[PDB]
């Protein structure tokens, strides 16, 4: 098999928000990373004026401005999840943009566990060295002088091999590092001196503090406070030296504190960021000394408002606030002195789109057919939406339809024109007994309701978050919540499917859910409840309990196939419209994707890759035709064809196995050999057969077979076609031959960039095309379009023909 | 506090972190217990379960067979199982370990895995003692200066395909390599996650020397060879189908000893030596500050403290117990004492070169007893490395299997086959 | 008051809009696609030396220092 | 073996192998046990080691006892069964 991957939608999620002066000694600029993307800005009087977008062959996992002596302007380190180290200078004479590698290199090391907490970069504030933590009880220093032809990087042991979060200390002579750190006494703070000239630690400027058992984050405060902030769960405190200062204000209790921005230079203020999306300004009180020093008076914690749940905050000018955001919209909003009717000090002044994170996702013929559109399950908690998504002539067109809640599964219903949609509400136990909604939600503003009045389980905590799961049923025009459908109490809605069972003429909706106790942590029983909406009101059909989570459903030639756990089960409808167990397959670990075509089944397991199973409808049984044997722990699962199977793994990788066609006895032919290798750099949540282009109406023969959506983490929304061993053969050297030609900033080459990359290997890339390598001959310039050696000058004939997709 | 499975799994879906070290903390997915999976029951024979490979895909096991004959000679196979969660192992590998050995003694084995090379595997075997040269009625009786070491290198079952050249079952990457040695006291240390942390190579402490022996084998491809070395003992031998003395063979016996020339598939074994003695005599000669005093060395004992695979160098421990003039001060006559000291070298597998890292001050043994002295001087060693201790990738690890049911420390109670959630309750 | 905010420059979003209700996707940076190849200052390299073989070598180097002291104080 | 003895107090990440190193020196050993956590596969820090002459266990005993391996003061004592 070969294929070739294309991105139809860009990822949309903000990882990483910084300001400084790279485009300029005097332009303010903010960059922003989306995941491989860096998007450059100016801060003007029109807003943020955009000056390129660079595409790294990495996922961005450091970025960090800084400028060392005598240097015009701020130079930009880049740390890739590959370890491909790199340090930028942006070059403009005139009209063309360049953006300079100073020094590039691999700081991957054969030894070492990839950290917890995942890979912290930081810059001496005296810009002495760089600072890298990859690895548990190590820490690499890469020593900054422009001096020597080598940056030669070296490791210190750390004897703290359960480090939370580290920073470079302002005001201090030699290097410092501030790090939080876990032990089985709980959580600590420590410093050490780095020593460039020894290459090793000595004994740190303040001794070892206990700190708060869920100390999560460490602020630098600059040279005139100097020391540094440690933020908890319960606790905010200040540290430097015999100086220690601690608040427990309630308010911050509520929910976890996970971003933070300095505001003012000299550090007095500080945005602090909830997982609620409440904005705080944590008040350093200064204390200015006769000697000409100054220490800290108090700390004190201010609520702002509300913003989208942020990644990354970012103060940019004249109480401008860039929120940085992964599970919902970014936003540009003002900080008022006065606040409104609300008490509010936050006021939105530009919302931007983002569908990720991508839980599941449809493709419809809504609005006329034959054109097809995504309906997505986006975001998570009060950022919760639907994206209907579409190729619209007159690029991409995207409705947003809020929630304030997590949707996770949707189905299509056309027979009563409407979606199916899973959604889960945090609701907040009180002194009353009974839980209470944090905010108004799709499930609690229905037009009509319903709760489960189920008695199959016939045998809580004050202050303690509980999911409360709801079948929403969405109209297809007007997208407003038609049925809320509310489950058991402790219940979790897990799987949907919308189809036609047996002999029955009607069609139902069909959930598989799990019984989550606070109890217990392990799943021991479910439903599978079979629902029919009619004329406006939906009623309960059946149920069937089953011993576990409901993790999978796929209709399966009028019957349901399920996945219970480890076990993957087959049901028939019955006249008496209830379900019947028919065949079972035991062998797997968790069952939690499953994909069917004719008698064929294929099985994605979390920890053991995939499976295909074949019903045989004489026996009435299942068959394990083949195995992947190889180890992958999957997030999605696809079938391309009768004989080939797409899976997406955790390291962010697709692959492509096959049924052995040169087997010959009956072992070789329980073998799926991978013939499909690529590194995606996206983590797949979802796979869709279809299309978001006109089926036909005037179309030409096809260099590609196949149509497969995904929709990732990231918001990034990629297509999968099968192409011929010619046109593979084609675009292969044509790939290898534009990587001659196009230049990589940080000089990563592309083909280390895609290949498979887990932590027990590291293969290339075979079996799939880089269909964003191979359109990007459309915008280079006319001489610089010599890749073609034998003639067709002319290559707009392919690759347009390439971009009519998507 | 643990959460909830479904709350992680909810976590994974809008992170898009996904790995077994976030799980880490979760309950077996699934437990077998051996005797639903394992066939021919009742009373299976002596089959030993060891644990799982690397992959996940074999489970382990061997026998001992005593055989009542009177004078009782150990025969030892090692078995590849297929695993397939709740349904029966299916055996895929059946071979017999140190062929034409005199095994008088119950050897303890362990079968070790590579850190990334998959394609064999390692059993190591020692007996408490050495068998003497004398009978005492109801035994052979032991030499408690003595302890015999097997050591065999066996092929790993291919996952499938290639190699169809059958030519009538056997295969071409179905080999054996098998050696044997003696030691002396203080009998050498075991430490497997050194003497294999380099892929297709072991270091074997003879009491004498360190051998470096690597064993892999190559197509008539030119474009790969010699990975030990690129002046001290080498020697690199070839072989084809159809100093530590090593006897070859295929699934069951020997292959034909062939030179350079051949056309086809052939097998290389390489063994660079180190001599003790010559190591630590050119290191007083030369960076001891003391080797003036030094006279003699009585004993010593090797202990290796870090291997480094990217640049081939392996760093060792001498522990050194020796006769030297007490320092120039004349408080008297000034008779040889005996010390104990520590001298520690770093050698090149690529130039075949050690180079000093570190001297040790001598220290007056004062009637101390030699025992008391090694057990004093390996405490220093397991401070050492449990000191820099830095945690390494999992799938770069060695898989060290051991089942001591048979030797008096009681049997397992579960296999476990931790990337995959898997254990196999015995 | 807790607001006396950073200005940088008074100009600076004084204005700005867009005004739409909650939707922005543009992705109005051009994307840079480079031709032309720049050579590279500096190639970042790592130390091949093990810490303990580096720690216990200096460690070394230092007390053979420490005995070169003589002929006198 | 004349003489069994309690080996306690270990750091998790000691051998069987370790113990035998340290052990061994003192004399002729018959069996080590040391006690594995079936839920983690990592050591309970603590076993069993069995001497085949109670001379070389008792100057053993009096040799570790009390005395630190890996920061940890290691416990030796007699022990029946
Ligand atoms: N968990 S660990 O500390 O990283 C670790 C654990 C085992 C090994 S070993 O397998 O090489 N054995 C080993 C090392 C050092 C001294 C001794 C003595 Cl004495 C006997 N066996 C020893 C290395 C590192």
């Amino acid at each position: 098999s070969y294929n070739y991957v294309v991105t139809a939608q860009k990822p949309t999620a903000v990882n990483g928000c910084v300001t400084g002066h790279f485009t300029s000694a005097e332009d303010l600029n903010l960059l922003i990373a989306k995941n491989t993307r860096l998007e450059i800005y100016v801060v003007t009087a029109e807003g943020l004026r955009p000056v390129k977008e660079v595409g790294m062959y990495g996922k961005i996992a450091v970025m960090e401005l800084f400028r060392p002596k005598g240097e015009s302007k701020d130079l930009l380190f880049i740390l890739t999840a590959k370890y491909n180290a790199c340090i930028l200078e942006y070059k403009q004479s005139g009209e063309s943009i360049d953006i300079i590698t100073r020094a590039h290199g691999n700081v991957q090391d054969r030894i070492g566990r990839p950290s917890e907490t995942g890979i912290i970069g930081i810059i001496d504030p005296e810009c002495r060295m760089i600072g890298l933590r990859l690895y548990d009880g190590l820490f690499k220093v890469i020593p900054l002088d422009r001096d020597n032809k080598e940056l030669k990087a070296f490791n210190i042991r750390l004897e703290e091999l359960h480090v939370i979060d580290v920073k470079f200390l302002y005001g201090c002579q030699a290097p410092t590092i501030c790090f939080v750190y876990q032990d089985p006494q709980g959580r600590h703070v420590k410093t050490y001196e780095v020593s460039l000239r020894e290459k090793e630690f000595n004994k740190g400027p303040w001794k070892q503090e206990n700190v708060e058992a869920e100390a999560s984050m460490v602020i630098a405060v600059p040279e005139p406070f100097g020391g540094a902030i440690i933020i908890g769960q319960e606790s905010i405190t200040y540290h430097n030296g015999d100086k220690y200062l601690a608040i427990a204000p309630p308010i911050i209790k509520q929910s976890t504190i996970v971003c933070h921005n300095r505001v003012d230079p000299n550090g007095s203020r500080y945005l602090l960021g909830d997982m609620e999306g409440r904005l705080f300004m944590l008040l350093l009180e200064k204390e200015e000394q006769m000697d000409g020093t100054v220490t800290l008076k108090d700390l004190r914690v201010e609520l702002l408002g509300e913003t989208s749940i942020a990644e990354c905050l970012t103060y940019l000018d004249n109480g401008v606030v860039f929120v940085g955001s992964r599970l919902g919209d970014s936003q540009l909003v003002k900080l008022n002195v006065d606040s409104n009717e609300q008490g509010s000090y936050v006021v939105a002044m530009e919302t931007f789109t983002n569908l990720g994170p991508i839980v599941d996702m449809c493709v419809v013929d809504l609005e006329r057919q034959g054109q097809g559109q995504l309906v997505t399950c986006s975001g998570a908690f009060k950022e919760g939406s639907l994206r209907i998504i579409r190729n619209g002539i007159g690029k991409l067109h995207i409705r947003t339809v809020p929630l304030y809640e997590s949707p996770r599964k949707i189905c299509y219903q056309e027979v009563s024109q409407c979606f199916g949609v899973l959604s889960s509400r945090i609701e907040v136990q009180d002194t009353s007994g009974g839980t209470t909604a944090l905010r108004p939600s799709a499930s609690t503003q229905a037009l009509s309701s319903s709760v489960s009045s189920s008695k199959l389980f016939s045998s809580t905590s004050f202050g303690e978050e509980v999911e409360v799961h709801n079948l929403l049923i969405i109209d297809q025009h007007t997208f407003e919540v038609l049925h809320a459908h509310q489950f058991l109490q402790n219940e979790y809605a897990l799987s949907l499917v919308s189809c036609k069972l047996g002999k029955d003429p009607n069609t139902y909706f069909i959930v598989g859910t799990a019984m989550v106790y606070p109890e217990e942590a392990e799943p021991k029983q479910g439903r599978i409840v079979v629902f029919q909406y009619s004329d406006g009101k939906l009623q309960t059909v059946a149920e069937k309990e089953v011993k576990g989570a409901v993790y999978s459903m796929v209709e399966f030639n009028g019957k349901l196939l399920a996945s219970i756990n480890s076990t993957v089960r087959l049901y028939e409808w019955t006249t008496e419209k209830e379900l019947r167990t028919e065949c079972n397959h035991y062998n797997n670990i968790m069952a939690l994707y499953l994909k069917t075509k004719g008698d064929f089944i294929l099985v994605g397991d979390l920890m053991r890759s995939v499976l295909l199973l074949a019903y045989k409808p004489m026996e009435g049984n299942f068959e394990e035709i083949a195995r992947d044997f190889n180890p992958n722990w999957m997030s999605a699962v696809e079938i391309l064809d009768d004989d080939n199977f797409l899976g997406a793994e955790n390291a962010f990788n697709l692959f492509v196995c096959q049924k052995d066609s040169a087997a010959t006895t009956d072992e070789e032919r329980q073998h799926l050999q991978e013939v499909g290798l690529f590194h995606l750099g996206e983590f797949v949540n979802v796979f869709c057969h279809g299309s978001l282009v006109m089926q036909n109406l005037g179309e030409t023969s096809t260099p590609t077979q196949g149509s497969v959506l995904f929709g990732t983490v990231n918001g990034m929304i990629g297509l999968v076609t099968s192409l011929s061993e010619s046109w593979y053969n084609l675009l292969l050297d044509m790939q290898n031959r534009l990587n001659k030609v196009i230049k990589s900033v940080g000089k990563i080459e592309h083909s280390f960039w895609r290949s498979f990359h887990t932590e027990r290997k590291t293969e290339p890339a075979t079996g799939f095309i880089d269909g964003d390598l191979i359109e990007s001959f459309l915008d280079i310039s006319r001489p610089k379009m010599q890749e073609v050696v034998a003639t067709a000058d002319d290559l707009i004939k392919v690759v347009e023909e390439l971009t009519r997709i998507h | 506090r643990r959460e909830h499975v479904l709350k992680q799994l909810e976590r994974v879906k809008i992170s898009g972190q996904l790995s077994p070290r976030l799980f880490r903390k979760l309950p077996p997915r699934v437990c077998v217990s051996l005797k639903n999976i394992v066939d021919e029951d009742f009373l299976y024979a002596g089959h030993i379960f060891l644990g799982f490979s690397k992959c996940g895909r074999y489970v382990l096991s061997y026998t001992s067979s005593s055989g009542d004959d009177d004078f009782s000679f150990y025969i030892y196979h090692l078995y590849w199982w297929e695993f397939n969660v709740h349904s029966k192992l299916k055996l895929v590998r059946q071979v017999r370990l140190f062929q034409d050995e005199e095994i008088y003694s119950d050897l303890y084995l362990t079968v070790c895995e590579w850190p990334s090379d998959a394609s064999k595997v390692i059993v190591f075997g020692f007996n408490t003692r050495s068998a003497n040269g004398m009978l005492m009625n109801m035994m052979m009786m032991s030499d408690e200066n003595h302890r015999d070491i097997y050591v065999s290198t066996v092929a790993v079952p291919p996952p499938g395909r290639c190699a169809a050249c059958q030519d009538a079952q056997c295969l071409r990457h179905g080999f054996m390599l098998h050696t044997k040695y003696q030691v002396v006291y203080p009998f050498p240390t075991f430490q497997p996650a050194f003497q294999l942390k380099k892929d297709q190579v072991v270091l074997l402490n003879t009491s004498y020397s360190l051998v470096a022996c690597a064993v892999s084998v190559h197509s008539a491809g030119d474009r790969s060879f010699c990975q030990i070395l690129y002046y001290v003992n080498y020697t690199k031998l070839y072989y084809v189908l159809e100093f530590v003395v090593t006897d070859l063979r295929g699934r069951n016996l020997r292959p034909m000893r062939e030179r350079t020339a051949v056309q086809g598939q052939y097998l290389t074994v390489e063994q660079l030596t180190l001599d003790f003695e010559y190591v630590i005599n050119e290191v007083i000669r030369h960076d001891a500050t003391w080797g003036h005093q030094f006279c003699s060395f009585s004993d010593y004992d090797i202990v290796i403290l870090e291997v480094c695979p990217e640049t081939n160098q392996v760093l060792i421990n001498i522990g050194l117990l020796l006769l030297a003039f007490p320092s120039p001060t004349e408080e008297g006559q000034l008779r040889p004492k005996t010390y104990h000291t520590s001298l520690k070298v770093a050698w090149d597998l690529n130039t075949g070169i050690f180079e000093t890292v570190s001297v040790g001050d001598l220290t007056e043994v004062k009637g101390q007893t030699s025992g008391s002295v090694w057990s004093s001087y390996r405490k220093s060693c397991v401070d050492m490395v449990m000191k820099w201790l830095v945690p390494e990738s999992s799938g770069r690890y060695v898989n060290r299997m051991t089942n001591e049911a048979l030797h008096k420390g009681c049997s397992l109670k579960v296999l476990a086959d931790s990337e995959r959630y898997t254990w196999i309750v015995l | 008051f807790l607001k006396g905010l950073p200005v940088y420059n008074k100009s600076n979003f004084s204005r700005f809009h867009a005004d739409s209700v909650c939707k922005a996707s543009n992705r109005r940076p051009s994307v840079y696609l480079p031709t032309r190849e720049y050579p590279s200052e500096q190639i970042i390299v790592t130390e091949k030396t093990n810490i303990l073989l580096r720690y216990l070598h200096q460690q070394w180097d230092k007390k053979n220092a420490a005995k070169k002291r003589d002929q006198e104080q | 073996g004349p003489m069994r003895l309690y080996v306690g107090s270990l750091h998790f990440n000691i051998t069987e192998d370790m113990l035998r190193g340290i052990f061994e020196p003192f004399g002729r050993i018959e069996s080590i046990q040391l006690m594995m956590d079936s839920e983690t596969g990592r050591s309970k820090g603590y076993g069993f080691i069995t001497f085949s002459d109670s001379e070389c266990a008792k100057k053993a005993l009096e040799q570790l006892n009390g005395f630190e391996l890996a920061g940890r003061p290691m416990k030796v004592g007699h022990v029946t069964e």
